[PDB]
């Protein structure tokens, strides 16, 4: 639905 | 950048550093990718000549093996240690480990995981026993800048990767060619079945393979694609190689600032129906302080 991903950011799950 | 250390950089001869990697000869080479199918947004093309001076580059992702004789020798504590936590595949999560509530938005198949780290990628209580040839996983951007100048060495450039991962071929899908399992024959080890609820594992494997797992390309790299990503030296950016320039043409360092840096190769859990970035052209980022259970690096160095 939006970009998959790939690279799981430290900072995306603040 | 300019990183900052806390063990001293041991001397090493050039035959010592060269050992397990190959001589890229200078060229030009067609980086990039025009695939239709292309997220626009990971900045794939143009497709572009690059021309690259000569440069040395591993065979293989650095192994457990050799992520511990840094360890030993320099006493490094890695990013995923220091927050005292790491991002593991839910499948791969023992039940009872303790985890964290944390959700990645828009990929709740990860799962922060207090003391995963690259010795014991899925959490307390896992090992690398049996893994001391498979990638180190679990270390961010800078573990592996760490490593490299450590081992005499640096990251590739994202310019440099593909080169080398390309192998020759002008312009082919996949380092090997542009069919995913030749004469019927998996490559590269990265998901097959129903991504994210069930690994078949055609290829052999539902985590890392050794580094040395399928055959190399025609430069003898192995696991260009698949197995883990791996970190390149160059920030992110979408369009900075879409200008024409000597700085994006030549030796191309990418954007001079950043967020995230570049990540080539796909891994383990990569899927055409979902990510299909095993393709040699793709690519996508993680911050630098980031480490995952199939994220891992190669290093490549100055003759
Ligand atoms: C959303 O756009 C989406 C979701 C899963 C896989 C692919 C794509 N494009
Ligand atoms: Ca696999
Ligand atoms: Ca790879
Ligand atoms: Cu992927």
């Amino acid at each position: 639905a939006t970009t998959p991903l790939c690279g799981p950011s430290r900072a995306s799950i603040l | 950048h300019m990183p900052s250390f806390d063990f001293d950089i041991p001397r090493r001869s050039p035959q010592e550093i060269a050992k397990g990697m190959v001589a890229i000869p200078g060229g030009t080479f067609r980086m990039g990718g025009e695939d239709p199918d292309a997220f626009p947004e990971d900045g794939e093309g143009p497709v572009r000549t690059v021309r690259l001076s000569p440069f040395l580059i591993d065979r293989y992702a650095v192994s457990n093996r050799q992520f511990a004789a840094f360890v030993k020798a320099t006493g490094y504590v890695t990013d995923a240690e220091r927050y005292g936590w790491s991002f593991v595949f839910h499948a791969h999560v023992a039940p009872g480990t303790p985890v964290m509530d944390a959700v990645v938005p828009e990929a709740p198949w990860w799962v922060a995981v207090p003391g995963a780290y690259w010795k014991a990628p899925e959490g307390p209580g896992s090992s690398i026993t049996d893994r001391p040839n498979h990638p180190v996983v679990h270390v961010s951007w800078n573990d592996a800048v760490a490593y490299a100048t450590w081992a005499g060495k640096r990251l590739p450039t994202e310019a440099e990767w593909e080169m080398a991962a390309r192998g020759g071929l002008d312009q082919a899908r996949y380092p090997w060619g542009n069919e995913l399992t030749p004469r019927g024959r998996h490559r590269c080890n990265i998901w097959q079945g129903t991504f994210p609820v069930h690994d078949t594992g055609e290829d052999g494997y539902t985590g890392t393979a050794p580094v040395n797992a399928f055959a190399p390309n025609g430069y003898g790299l192995y696991n260009v694609a698949g197995n883990v990503w791996e970190w390149c030296a160059d920030w992110w950016s979408a369009d900075w190689h879409a200008t024409e320039s000597p700085a994006t043409r030549i030796d191309p360092r990418g954007p001079e600032t950043g967020t995230a840096r570049v990540t080539k190769g796909g891994s383990f859990l990569c899927h055409e129906s979902y990510c299909n970035r095993y393709r040699v052209a793709a690519r996508t980022c993680n911050t630098p302080d980031s480490s995952a259970a199939h994220t891992g690096f190669r290093c490549a160095a100055d003759p």
